[PDB]
RNA sequence: AAACUUGAGUGCAGAAGAGGAAAGUGGAAUUCCAUGUGUAGCGGUGAAAUGCGCAGAGAUAUGGAGGAACACCAGUGGCGAAGGCGACUUUCUGGUCUGUAACUGACGCUGAUGUGCGAAAGCGUGGGGAUCAAACAGGAUUAGAUACCCUGGUAGUCCACGCCGUAAACGAUGAGUGCUAAGUGUUAGGGGGCCCCUUAGUGCUGCAGCUAACGCAUUAAGCACUCCGCCUGGGGAGU
RNA sequence: GGAGGUGACACAUGAUAUA
RNA sequence: UACAA
């Protein structure tokens, strides 16, 4: 769990958490205790409408099947982080994670 | 190692079936290699050597 | 080629504390050692050491960020040029950000601050505002 | 335009001391032989205008060299004006 | 101060006897004014790649010389091109 | 006034290059000419016609003359200040890059005026004249067609020596110097163990920053200092 | 997938403001 | 629509 992606990729803001490159097994451990389907625009910032949906999954059947598969992570940290913890690869942008965990 | 234009055998393989000078893209030559190549084929055609177009 | 090495070292440390480094090194001269231990004594950045070489000295920066990574240095200038000089009087002595930067003189009694310099009651050259 | 037997026999004659090829002495005299030889190149190449432009920066390297000589000793600037054929 | 590397083709209809004529000769010719030939070569008769004059095969005939002037070698040059016996020559400067 | 070696030059050791000037050598093709075979069209367009051809064309084979240009190599490859530079050979000659740290010791940067170089067209004198081709002629098209298309064709296109001094002469981005994430091609080198590091070029992508936006982004349009050139609504008018 | 290089018959016209 | 023809 501490194998990061390949050299020719690596961001430059992982060069203290990191052929190809290693992570930082080390710092992960000292990081851990400080710390499935597609994401849906507007999770959490569109509560107000998501809700009704998450309501009307709780209250057809082909809406039902695909309500309850629904209800790379870029547009949840932009719902989160315009609000003001996650593994972050090297190839992830460390400056945008309150409680960043090295870790492959 | 320089290429000397005499060396018609060497020269031969860099050539096509019509006399054409090869691409580097297709024999895997180098760059500096390739410009060796040609002078020397060129020079060695002008000597009869090797044919301009068969 | 070169022709202001003050506005240079002036840069230098406006390009790393944009990138927020943590330390930077440039070629010394008398000058620039009283200007990073001015900055230093102000409280701008951090520490300055001084490396020895054949050639005319190595000056290291260390630079300051507070809480939340916020950069204690705002901003730097270059007031006096080489294509136009900028002398003042003590009683014209210039405040810079109403009082919460500071001017950099070069008066008969040294390289000091602009408070300083209405203190002392010289004038001189306005090498840099930092804020 | 020149050998490098025929550079160091001119650096052998005008350095100041031995060891020495970067003296304006050394200098202005080997490119003082090297403009002399691209004139004489350009009499018969009256068009290679790109080479002329190489001897254009010569002379102008040359005249800087002389300016510095004769500005820190006008007494080694002036006995190196008479031992090449050059006036100013 | 200088190598050069001078090939000559003579024409294949040549006498047997009359090439050592002008072979000698001409590399006479390459070795006037200091113009030492370091070695002279004889190739024997070889397909040309294409006819030259309406000819298919020739003399190849490969001399260096060592001069600093190379009015040797413009010699040679001079030479060959108004004789009827070479059909083509190409000088080389080796180094 | 005196020191210094980092800037700038020199020396030494390597390397790459369509950098330039001059003179030679060569292969393909076009045109013309001759000769042999050989007979009814060839050529050309959207369709045609003008045109050439039975006096032997066009086609084919061989030979000759002449001028011009250099397939393949050939590549956001290389060189050059820019304009530009592409067959090969020799001669003369300019610049750049890498390494080294002998040497000099700030000798630097920029640059008004000035002085030079400067695509193509054009001009003068004299040569040359294959191809192409302003003008021009004929044939088409069209309501007309002073065009676009076709068949020809002069200047010119080529050379030498003078002149001209202009282009969307463009990266529409002046020069110099330093500083500021990364990734990935490529050209010429160097160091160390095919890879890692490092110089100098040349491309793409992409942060910070900048921008009106498009975009630029270590080859800046970012952050700074020096010098030069230039702008101040459109037209009139670059008159 | 997106760029950069490379190459590749005939059809005329429609007044001013206000829209 | 008010015009122009
Ligand atoms: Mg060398
Ligand atoms: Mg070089
Ligand atoms: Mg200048
Ligand atoms: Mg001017
Ligand atoms: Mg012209
Ligand atoms: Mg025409
Ligand atoms: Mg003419
Ligand atoms: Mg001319
Ligand atoms: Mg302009
Ligand atoms: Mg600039
Ligand atoms: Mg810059
Ligand atoms: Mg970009
Ligand atoms: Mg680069």
């Amino acid at each position: 769990v501490h194998f990061g992606h390949q050299t020719r990729r690596w961001n430059p803001k992982m060069k203290k958490y990191i052929g190809i490159y290693i992570i930082d097994l080390q710092k992960t451990v000292k990081k851990v205790d400080e710390a499935n389907q597609r994401w849906l625009g507007g999770l959490l910032t569109n509560y107000k409408t998501i809700s009704k949906r998450i309501k009307r999954i709780s209250e057809l059947k082909k809406e039902y099947d695909r309500l309850i598969k629904f209800l790379k992570e870029r547009n949840a940290i932009a719902e989160a982080r315009k609000l003001n913890v996650g593994i972050v690869d090297t190839n992830c942008d460390p400056d945008e994670i309150d409680y960043v965990i090295p870790a492959n | 190692t320089h290429i000397d234009y005499k060396d018609t055998e060497l020269l031969k393989r860099f050539i096509s079936e019509r006399g054409k000078i090869l691409p580097r893209r297709v024999t895997g030559t180098s760059a500096k290699y390739q410009r060796m190549l040609t002078t020397a084929i060129k020079r060695s055609r002008h000597m009869a050597l090797l044919p301009y177009v068969k | 080629t070169m022709t202001d090495p003050i506005a240079d070292m002036l840069t230098r440390v406006r390009n790393a504390n944009m990138v927020r480094h943590e330390k930077l090194e440039l070629p010394a001269s008398n000058i620039k050692k009283e200007i990073a231990e001015i900055l230093k004594s102000e409280g701008f950045i951090k520490n300055v050491e001084y490396v020895e070489d054949d050639k005319q000295g190595v000056l290291r920066l260390f630079l300051k960020y507070g809480q939340n990574d916020e950069r204690v240095i705002t901003g730097l200038k270059r007031i006096s040029k080489p294509g136009l000089r900028v002398y003042a009087k003590a009683s014209e002595m210039p405040k810079v950000l109403n009082g919460l930067g500071i001017a950099l003189v070069s008066t008969s009694e040294g390289v000091i601050t602009d408070k300083e310099a209405r203190k002392r009651n010289v004038g001189g050259e306005i090498i840099a505002y930092v804020w | 335009a020149i050998s490098q037997e025929r550079k160091n026999e001119i650096i052998k004659e005008y350095r100041v001391h031995e060891t020495d090829t970067g003296s304006p002495e050394v200098q202005i005299a080997v490119l003082t032989a090297e403009i002399n030889a691209v004139n004489e190149h350009l009499r018969t190449h009256k068009k290679d205008h790109h080479s002329r432009r190489g001897l254009l920066k010569m002379v102008g390297r040359r005249r800087h060299l002389l300016n510095y000589l004769r500005s820190k000793d006008i007494q080694r600037y002036r006995e190196l004006i008479k031992s090449l054929g050059i006036r100013r | 101060m200088r190598t050069y590397e001078v090939m000559y083709i003579v024409r294949p209809n040549i006498e047997e006897d009359a090439k050592k004529a002008l072979v000698e000769r001409f590399n006479g010719i390459l070795a006037t004014e200091g113009a030492e030939v370091l070695e002279a070569k004889d190739w024997g008769k070889r397909r040309l790649a294409y006819e030259i004059n309406d000819f298919k095969d020739g003399f190849y005939n490969i001399v260096r010389v060592k001069s600093d002037n190379n009015k040797a070698t413009d010699e040679f040059q001079r030479l060959a091109k108004i004789s009827d016996d070479i059909i083509r020559y190409m000088v080389i400067r080796e180094d």
